[PDB]
Order: C-alpha cells, then sequence, then structure tokens
C-alpha cells in the first residue's frame, strides 16, 4: 500500500524490456531486493553494485563516478535474509550524501555485476507522480 | 577502561529500534560514506508543524554499570536552507532515558521517560554542503547516574528538526 518491491536479478522478466519503470508518490519506499540463495556454487550467485544516476548514465547504462554508488549486493547468501536497499522518496534529507526526490521528476538506477557476466543491462526508472 | 553496552554503527543496521508514532517519524536510511555501507535513523518533517517523533533503543542490560556515558554522532540541517521552511523548523532534538526491570517490548509510553538534555549541533549543515558532498558530523556526549534498575532504554525525541543520527554508543568505565 506504501512500498514497492523490485527483485534485482537477471531472471526477473521485468528487466527484459529495459523500459522497466515504477510509479511512486512522495514518501513511498522502493525496496530493491538483492539476489539471495539458501545451494548453487558461490561463483554462480549473482552480485551487483547498484548506482543511482542521472538520465544520461541510465541511457548508457554506465555509472559516471564512485559518488553514484548507492548500495552493494555483495551478500548473496547472508543467513539473515536477502540484502536490501530501502530508498524512501523524501523531498528533503538531513544527510548530505543522500538524494532528494521531487514530484513530477524521474530517477534512475543501474547496476554492474561484481566480476560477472553482464548479459543484459539492468536499469530501473522511478517516476514520482503528483 | 570502557565497557561498551550499545553501539549502533557497529550493528550493521540489524538493530530494529522502535519508532513512534507507528511508521511516521524516524526512518532507517542507508548510505555509502568513506566507501563503506552505513545506516542512520533520520527525520526531516520541517514543513508539517507540531512534530513529536520518538526513536527508542532496544533494552540495555545494565549489569554492573552505575554511570553510563552516551556518545551521539549526528548531522542537523540549516533551517534557512528550506525553499518553504515554516517557522516550525527546529535545530535541536531531545535525549531521554528510562530505567526498567523488564523489557516492555513493543510498549512505548513517553511519559515514563526522563529528559537528559537538549542536543544541539556545533556544526550546521548548509545548502552549499550538498553540492560539495561535505558531511559535518557533530559529536555530543552526556552521562546519567546512578542507575539502579536491571536495565534501561534511551529515546530520542524529534520536535521538527532535520536530523540524521549516525552513531549511538553507550558505555561505562570500570574501576
Ligand atoms: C529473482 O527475482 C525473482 C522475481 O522475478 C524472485 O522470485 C520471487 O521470489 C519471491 C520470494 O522468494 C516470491 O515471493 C513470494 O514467495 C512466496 C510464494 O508463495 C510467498 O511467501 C509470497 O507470496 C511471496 O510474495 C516471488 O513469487 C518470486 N517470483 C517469481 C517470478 O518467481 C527470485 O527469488 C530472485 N532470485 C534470486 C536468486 O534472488
Amino acid at each position: 500500500a506504501d512500498r514497492h518491491t523490485v527483485f534485482w536479478n537477471s531472471s526477473n522478466p521485468k528487466f527484459r524490456n529495459e523500459d522497466y519503470t515504477i510509479h511512486v508518490q512522495l514518501n513511498d519506499y522502493v525496496d530493491i531486493i538483492c539476489p539471495h540463495y539458501e545451494s548453487v556454487a558461490d561463483a554462480a550467485m549473482e552480485q551487483y553494485i547498484l548506482y543511482l544516476v542521472e538520465h544520461e548514465e541510465y541511457q548508457l547504462c554506465q555509472p559516471q563516478s564512485k559518488d553514484q554508488v548507492r548500495w552493494q549486493c555483495n551478500r548473496p547468501s547472508a543467513k539473515h535474509g536477502p540484502e536490501k536497499l530501502s530508498e524512501k522518496f523524501q523531498r528533503f534529507t538531513p544527510f548530505t550524501l543522500g538524494k532528494e526526490f521531487k514530484e513530477g521528476h524521474s530517477y534512475y538506477y543501474i547496476s554492474k555485476p561484481i566480476h560477472q557476466h553482464e548479459d543484459r543491462c539492468l536499469r530501473l526508472k522511478v517516476t514520482v507522480s503528483g | 577502561k570502557e565497557v561498551v553496552l550499545l553501539d549502533f554503527a557497529a550493528a550493521g543496521g540489524e538493530l530494529g529500534w522502535l519508532t513512534h508514532p507507528y511508521g511516521k517519524g524516524w526512518d532507517l536510511m542507508q548510505n555509502i560514506m568513506n566507501d563503506m555501507p552505513i545506516y542512520m535513523y533520520s527525520v526531516c518533517n520541517v514543513m508539517s508543524g507540531d512534530q513529536d517523533n520518538w526513536l527508542r533503543t532496544n533494552w540495555v542490560y545494565r549489569g554492573e554499570a552505575e554511570r553510563i556515558f552516551i556518545e551521539l554522532k549526528f548531522t542537523v540541517r540549516d533551517c534557512n536552507s528550506f525553499p518553504g521552511g515554516a517557522s516550525s523548523c527546529k535545530e535541536t532534538f531531545n535525549l531521554y532515558y528510562a530505567e526498567s526491570d523488564l523489557d516492555y517490548g513493543t510498549n512505548f509510553q513517553k511519559r515514563l521517560f526522563t529528559k537528559i538534555d537538549t542536543i544541539a549541533p556545533d556544526e550546521i549543515t548548509v545548502s552549499s554542503d550538498f553540492e560539495a558532498r561535505h558531511v559535518k558530523l557533530n559529536v555530543e556526549e552526556r552521562s546519567v547516574g546512578p542507575l539502579t534498575r536491571k536495565g534501561f532504554y534511551l529515546a530520542f525525541q524529534d520536535i521538527g528538526a532535520c536530523v540524521a543520527l549516525l552513531s549511538v554508543r553507550v558505555y561505562y568505565k570500570k574501576c
């Protein structure tokens, strides 16, 4: 009713069109859920760096800099459950390294695999309505 | 030597502190600082008038502790830096505590809490600090004593400020 779930993995069919976009309101949460396993081989477990980027980096599906690193899916078999990035679409942050989100704007996530095949570009468009 | 009873930053975001009112005030936020994954409780209800938001730590077993020392690290945003910015913007928050024999779990009654002090930033985060990605991290310490009951909670009350709490460290000194 309030939070949106995205399964960030290369088997998620929603990424196939590369038009994957979800619509949120201010103060909605997006829960990006990292690949998670409890047995395939360690090397087969999907791992990603998530970036939060501007439109152009989204078009290229490539990060511009370290500053854009949002989170890391580098715990594919954590016992405590899947690793999870919970982004609240606030208008204002007290934290100077975080992002602010505005009504009528769109925001963009991309990933890169951690030392693995990039078969397909994984990206997400989040549009704030209002 | 210092014996640590609570260390938020060390817990890797697994702590799950109670907030009140339910799902309205403080939120657990996540970020990258110094190329490391970090967590913080933050609140920024500066446009909404009268705010009364509580973050309560989990119950801390006292043991042999008599005087505890509480180390807070946090940021606070310049009330001037809000496009709107109602005269309901504050630049402080309050630190409370309560002693208990048992863990009350999901029960939270504010009036059981005693105010320790108002917490104010030495360094205010200004709008230019955003494009410069400059984190001005305040450090504040308080102590309460003598503790007498089997355990205690700390709580943080926001009254309409834009705050991010990055660290909460409680310890006593042995000898
Ligand atoms: C990769 O993304 C997949 C989604 O495209 C994800 O599959 C999803 O797995 C979750 C939880 O494991 C399922 O959620 C449901 O789980 C059970 C099913 O009855 C119930 O508790 C709930 O109804 C709950 O919503 C999804 O149904 C499932 N979706 C699909 C299409 O299979 C994978 O788990 C992700 N893979 C990895 C490696 O993490």
